[PDB]
RNA sequence: CCUUGUUGCUGUGAAGGCUGGCGAAAGCCAGCUGGAGGCGGCAAGCCGUAUUGAUCUGCAAAUCAUUGGCGUAAGCAGGGUA
RNA sequence: GAGGAGGAGAAGGGUUUCUUCUCAUAAGAAGAGUGAGCCGGGUCUAAGCGAGUGUGUAGAAGCAUGAGCGAAGGAGAAACAGGUUGAUAUUCCUGUGCCUGUGCUGUCGUACGGCAACGUGUAUUAGCUUGUCGACACGAACAUCUAGACAAAGCAGAAACACCUUUUCUGUUCAAGGGGAAAAAGACCACUGAGACGGAUCAUCUGGCGACGUGGUUUUAUAUCUGUGACCAGGCCUGAGCCUGGUUUGUUGAGGAUGGUCGUCCAUGAAAAGACAACUAUAUGGCAGCACAGUCCGUACCAACCGUAUCAGGACUCCAAGGUGAAGAGCCUCUAGUGGAUGUUUUACACAUGUAAGGGAAUUCGGCAAAAUGGAUGCGUAACUUCGGGAGAAGUAUUGGUUCAAUUGUGAACUCAUUGUGACAAGGGGAAUCUGACUGUUUAGUAAAAACAUAGCUUCAUGAAGAGAGAUGAAGUGAGUUCUGCCCGGU
RNA sequence: CCUCGUCAUUUAAAUGGUGACGCGCAUGAAUGGAAUGACGAGAUUCCCACUGUCCCUACAUGUAGACUAGCGAACCCAUUU
């Protein structure tokens, strides 16, 4: 079996020196490297994470297009559907407390 | 002979670091204020928590440190100053507070943010109000009583994280996590097992001291080890203590 | 489960350490690892992150405690003058 | 604020100031062209890829060099790399944006 | 090594240069009398010290 | 002190869990599941007990052979800093 | 012998690399050789250092604040195949791309859908404020994917043939970019209304703060296709070009990648640059073609480094085939790489090793050295103990080849001239006494220990803090169990 | 210290080992005293197995060594021995 050499940079195996081994045309196996996960937006009460939206790193999801990158509701990311609807409540309902307690 | 491993632990390139400290712990400045708890977090070379405050200072958010007491949740609203209820966690002048009640993070003189009863278990009692003189007296923790103005803030509960010194550490790693963030030597060699260039107690072809371990206050400080200015020694009974508020 | 006569959690150290030592330990070391009761939803889900913060894992609230367990003997009571003080 | 600078690319450092008298042409076309190379090594780059190579000014840049060509010898030229060699000098190879030319403009200019 | 500063490689640059004997039509001139350069050196007995 | 790299094969089988039996109760006995430990035998490694072995104009101004001690961790190591 | 005497990088070296000539040879002389928007430096900030200013000093040192600096392995926009030289190549040549900006010409835009979970639409600058990304310990088990390795069939070429053999060997390829599933694992939305009870994992567990069910919404790989043909094998000719193949299925599987769980801690495991969303104003903005731009420095080679050397020493990392076996152990082979002070059968004494009648420590300060035991399976296991251990205690038996049953428990028969963990690998065991509780540490180069450390125990001083008595420092004794008598005359 | 203390057991035989005894030259209580478990490349005595350690030595292998080609030193030295 075919043996490998490193192409670039450093052999020292940190989490920026992840690599494949992959299949040429020519009938080689080479290495060839690897980019780091994307973590997605959490939701900013509840630790959840955002339904909707991609998960990439910063420099290729500032690249999609927006619809990626957000809901069409009140918060777009930031924010889950449940915690938006506790949020729409408890303000009306405390504008009703100071109706009566301005009334009274 | 050198220098004592004692006074070289006391120079600068040895106090400890504060680059992972969270900030000054301390109450907020203003005569009234509505707060809320934002989160509840360890800092790395304390035991008891501490919990992170969010309070209006002209429109601007800004934020501070308090010493956590048992029984806080994160998104509790507490109120501080004057005009604060008598509820578990609220701040409030001291002269507000009933008698043989307890308290934590005293101000000794108004506006100093706190200091007294800020280790994990403890709190104070309050002993007496004067009406003339607006003192206050304070029981510490050590026993001590203390007399400060009745215009001082405190907390009320006890500081979190009580019986911590319950459980023995039974291995010499459980002990190296422990004092790795301290200032004292460990692990920590017998002055009596040293030649007598390193120490007071070196030397000789038994191990033994020689001459006498309590010393004076006024010794020289390289020389300074041993009980300093014991009024007595061994393991007999005390006497009365005396008491006045 | 509760396979051993006396040694209970402590089984973990063998034949090391000092028998009345490790009979103190073990007060501390069942206490630790136990699920309690959350005040705020009624499930026993609440466990310790670190020394004196303990978390629920349903409803996500964390609160204040002691080192071992969630409420100490001290709090227990105090707790009570203050409920009197409001009266 | 002062440092040893052991570390730096550029071994320049100081601003220049302005002078009562200044130097008639500056530099210009005729200082940073030194001369052609051609020799077999040369000879393949004309004959296959349509480049040329030169030895130029240490104080000369890819700008520089390209405006110089196009004012010398008078042909468009598409890139230009640089070399700094283990003797002391450094080359350029351009490239021509027509191939066929680089023959015209070698032998014209007797390099070949 | 393959990684160098600028300031590393023009001194290698001098030290290359210098490294040569005598050039022999020099030996033929009447006021002349040198033998060998005595600053010629061999990578195998000496260091630069360019580090 | 700051930023990093480095755990392969096996033995024993704590806490917690499920079935079946015994008991008026409290809680006892089997079989299985689970995988803790500055816990055992080894590998890569790190070390330096014995032969008072070889060598002592040495391969070497401290090395070599066989034999040993630890090896899931108060373990070993590069760079930056004091 | 794939934890290589193989193929590559870093630190260190500096032309040692390639061609020609000459011996002068680990020797010289003369030439030639290192090409980048996408690889690394120049950027950000860690622990930390610091010009100037203030205070101080005969001048200094020191102390307060603080521009600038601080990682070629932390964070950090964008590239891959195939060719070419005597020597360079993700840098040159061909092909297909991508990031950040600039300009021309066309062509469209100023809003909607779903009970909802959310979708359709490539969308401008600017600003508050709130939040997210960058942005993170160790250990264990379980899934899924990809390299890799096997076995059948097909074809092409090889090896072997006194005999036998459809026996044996080598091949059967697909990059970045573009398009894209089923699956598995989790979140969530609508209807529905459940218990001394249902659901669910290898393991924990889970439900009126909404179970099972029936329909949906969304996040996370990979296979497959395109990438316009390159590349490989074979045949025919040849100082050149043609022709034919590159087809199917099963088993296994990381020392690489990813996912959601669980455990541990008086230990809870970096910052910043740079980004993004919501909200508020404001609008000539999106897409396709064509064109232009992207500076400066490093790039050869190492078996050539440090030890006065062509020195058995030392020296940071990456990739890794088949058999035997639990096992990147030892032993044997494939790919790739390798070697010289000459002849002589050469006494004695040596240094590395083998074997030995009868006796069995009589030897010697002393069983020092050597021998003996050794893996797996079963039977059987004492005193004492902090009840965990002692414990592989001790003591005993079995083991190869073949042909069968039975399906993980294993049985049975036949066979051999010394018997079977056959080579390699692989514990000697018991009875007592002194001493230190244990794992750990130490006199680099004559001492590894009973010495040091350690958990636990006791005493002392303080209300001063960027720290606040469950604290901060100073001493002594040494885990646990059981005890710790008398003396304040001297110091 | 006297001292190879006296008595018992282990051997054919014990300046050794273990068990007892005690006016202990000069034991002794956190200058820590006493009795055990688990664990030591720690110090000491005995038994079983095993053997070239020994009685008492013999034979054989590899590498050096003797002789030969090529290459080629040093310590030391009043020297007549
Ligand atoms: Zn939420
Ligand atoms: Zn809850």
């Amino acid at each position: 079996v075919e043996r490998q050499v490193v192409r670039r940079g450093s052999t020292f195996n940190t989490r920026s020196n992840k690599r494949k081994k992959v299949r040429t045309p020519g009938n080689r196996l080479v290495f060839q490297d690897v980019k780091k996960k994307g973590k997605g937006p959490k939701c900013g009460q509840c630790g959840i994470k955002l339904a909707g939206v991609k998960e990439a790193r910063p420099a290729a999801f500032s690249r999609m297009r927006k619809s990626c990158r957000k809901v069409n509701r009140i918060l777009g990311g930031v924010q889950c559907a449940k915690c938006v609807q506790e949020k729409v409540l408890d303000a009306f309902l405390n504008a009703e407390e100071k109706r009566m307690k301005e009334l009274e | 002979g050198k220098v004592i491993r004692t006074l070289r632990l006391q120079k600068e390139h040895w106090k400890r670091k504060h680059h992972k400290s969270k900030g000054i712990v301390g109450f907020p400045t203003l005569k009234n204020c509505e707060a809320t708890v934002e989160k509840i977090v360890h800092e790395s070379g304390r035991p008891a928590p501490l919990a992170i405050i969010n309070y209006k200072k002209e429109e601007k958010n800004t934020k501070g440190l308090l010493v956590a007491i048992e029984g806080i949740y994160e998104g509790q609203k507490i109120q501080i100053g004057e005009n604060a209820s008598l509820e578990l966690g609220n701040v409030c002048p001291i002269k507000e507070i009933p008698e043989g009640s307890l308290v934590s993070m005293v101000e000794k003189k108004p506006k100093d943010g706190g200091k007294y009863v800020k280790s994990p278990g403890c709190y104070a009692t309050i002993v007496y109000h004067n009406k003339l003189t607006n003192q206050t007296t304070i029981k510490l923790p050590s026993g001590e009583r203390v007399r400060v103005t009745g215009e001082s803030r405190a907390l009320l509960g006890i500081i979190a994280g009580g019986g911590k010194d319950d459980k023995p550490l039974l291995k010499a790693v459980n002990a190296y996590y422990k004092y790795k963030t301290k200032g004292k030597p460990w692990p920590r060699v017998r002055g009596v097992a040293m030649n007598p260039v390193d120490h007071p107690h070196g030397g000789g072809n038994h191990q033994h001291v020689g001459h006498p371990t309590t010393v004076s206050r006024n010794a020289p400080v390289n020389g300074r080890v041993g009980l300093v200015a014991a009024r007595r020694t061994g393991r007999k009974k005390g006497s009365r203590k005396i008491t006045v508020n | 489960s509760r396979k051993t006569k006396k040694v209970g959690i402590t089984g973990k150290y063998g034949s090391r350490y000092g028998s009345s030592l490790k009979r103190r330990a073990m007060i501390c070391m069942n206490a630790q690892s136990k699920r309690y009761c959350c005040s705020f939803c009624g499930k026993t889900t609440v466990k310790r992150e670190v020394i004196g913060i303990w978390s629920c894992r349903f409803c996500g609230k964390k609160v204040s405690g002691g080192a071992y367990v969630p409420i100490t003997n001290q709090q227990v009571e105090y707790k009570q003058v203050i409920n009197r003080m409001k009266m | 604020p002062k440092l040893n600078r052991h570390k730096a690319s550029r071994l320049d450092k100081k601003i220049k100031q302005k002078k009562l008298i200044e130097k008639p042409l500056g530099f210009s076309s005729l200082d940073i062209i030194k001369y052609g190379i051609g020799h077999e090594g040369a000879a393949k780059l004309i004959e296959e890829a349509g480049t040329l190579t030169f030895v130029v000014d240490q104080r000369a840049d890819k700008i520089n060099v390209k405006k110089a060509f196009e004012e010398i010898y008078g042909e468009k030229v598409k890139k230009v790399n640089i070399n700094n060699t283990m003797k002391g000098v450094k080359k350029a190879y351009i490239r021509l944006v027509e191939l066929g030319n680089a023959a015209v403009v070698a032998t014209k200019a007797g390099i070949l | 090594g393959s990684i160098k500063t600028r300031r590393i490689k023009v001194q290698l640059v001098s030290a290359l240069k210098k490294n040569r004997c005598i050039p022999q039509w020099k030996r033929a001139c009447p006021g002349f009398k040198q033998q060998y350069n005595f600053t010629k050196r061999s990578w195998k007995r000496k260091t630069l010290k360019a580090c």
